[PDB]
Protein backbone atom coordinates (compact mmCIF):
# COMPACT_ATOMS: atom_id res chain seq x y z
CA UNK A 1 0.00 0.00 0.00
CA UNK A 2 2.72 2.39 0.92
CA UNK A 3 5.29 3.40 -1.65
CA UNK A 4 7.98 3.33 0.44
CA UNK A 5 7.32 -0.60 1.17
CA UNK A 6 7.33 -1.46 -2.79
CA UNK A 7 10.10 -2.88 -3.14
CA UNK A 8 9.56 -3.40 -6.76
CA UNK A 9 10.92 -0.47 -7.78
CA UNK A 10 13.88 -0.13 -5.70
CA UNK A 11 17.62 -0.18 -6.58
CA UNK A 12 17.91 -4.28 -6.38
CA UNK A 13 15.85 -4.86 -9.11
CA UNK A 14 17.56 -3.89 -11.95
CA UNK A 15 20.78 -5.56 -10.77
CA UNK A 16 19.22 -9.07 -10.43
CA UNK A 17 17.39 -8.63 -13.56
CA UNK A 18 19.71 -8.63 -16.76
CA UNK A 19 17.28 -6.53 -18.52
CA UNK A 20 15.67 -3.22 -16.83
CA UNK A 21 13.67 -0.03 -17.95
CA UNK A 22 16.25 2.60 -18.85
CA UNK A 23 14.38 5.83 -18.03
CA UNK A 24 12.72 7.20 -15.08
CA UNK A 25 9.96 9.52 -14.28
CA UNK A 26 10.91 10.10 -10.30
CA UNK A 27 7.93 9.28 -7.66
CA UNK A 28 6.30 11.61 -5.28
CA UNK A 29 7.56 11.16 -2.48
CA UNK A 30 5.53 10.95 1.25
CA UNK A 31 6.10 11.12 4.93
CA UNK A 32 2.81 10.63 6.16
CA UNK A 33 3.03 7.30 8.25
CA UNK A 34 6.81 6.75 8.28
CA UNK A 35 9.99 6.48 10.10
CA UNK A 36 9.89 9.90 9.18
CA UNK A 37 7.35 12.16 10.02
CA UNK A 38 7.84 15.48 9.59
CA UNK A 39 5.49 18.63 11.01
CA UNK A 40 6.13 21.10 7.76
CA UNK A 41 7.44 19.48 4.52
CA UNK B 1 16.65 11.21 -120.58
CA UNK B 2 19.22 8.39 -120.68
CA UNK B 3 21.74 8.78 -117.67
CA UNK B 4 22.05 6.56 -114.73
CA UNK B 5 21.42 9.26 -111.50
CA UNK B 6 24.64 10.49 -109.29
CA UNK B 7 24.65 10.81 -105.45
CA UNK B 8 26.81 13.90 -104.46
CA UNK B 9 27.35 12.89 -100.71
CA UNK B 10 26.96 10.91 -97.56
CA UNK B 11 27.18 12.26 -93.95
CA UNK B 12 27.49 9.37 -91.60
CA UNK B 13 25.52 10.16 -88.37
CA UNK B 14 26.66 9.61 -85.00
CA UNK B 15 26.41 10.37 -81.86
CA UNK B 16 28.07 9.81 -78.90
CA UNK B 17 26.11 8.28 -76.11
CA UNK B 18 28.01 8.28 -72.66
CA UNK B 19 27.34 6.70 -69.44
CA UNK B 20 26.03 8.62 -66.58
CA UNK B 21 27.65 6.28 -64.37
CA UNK B 22 31.71 6.20 -64.80
CA UNK B 23 32.50 8.03 -61.48
CA UNK B 24 31.35 4.68 -60.16
CA UNK B 25 34.01 2.78 -61.99
CA UNK B 26 36.92 2.19 -59.97
CA UNK B 27 39.07 -0.55 -61.49
CA UNK B 28 40.27 -3.95 -60.18
CA UNK B 29 43.16 -5.55 -61.28
CA UNK B 30 41.58 -8.86 -62.57
CA UNK B 31 42.72 -11.48 -60.22
CA UNK B 32 40.62 -13.45 -57.92
CA UNK B 33 36.66 -14.00 -57.91
CA UNK B 34 35.19 -14.25 -54.69
CA UNK B 35 34.94 -10.79 -52.82
CA UNK B 36 32.90 -9.96 -49.69
CA UNK B 37 32.95 -7.27 -46.73
CA UNK B 38 31.15 -7.97 -43.36
CA UNK B 39 29.49 -5.70 -40.08
CA UNK B 40 29.43 -6.56 -36.60
CA UNK B 41 25.68 -6.56 -35.53
CA UNK B 42 24.83 -4.55 -32.34
CA UNK B 43 24.23 -5.75 -28.56
CA UNK B 44 22.30 -4.04 -27.01
CA UNK B 45 23.62 -3.38 -22.78
CA UNK B 46 22.24 -5.10 -19.96
CA UNK B 47 21.49 -4.29 -16.69
CA UNK B 48 23.11 -5.29 -13.85
CA UNK B 49 21.39 -8.02 -11.71
CA UNK B 50 23.88 -9.13 -9.47
CA UNK B 51 22.35 -12.26 -7.62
Amino acid sequence: ALLVAKSAKSALQDFNHDYSKSWTFGDKWDNSNTMFETFVN
Amino acid sequence: KYLFPKINETLLIDIALGNRFNWLAKEQDFIGQYSEEYVIMDTVPINMDLS
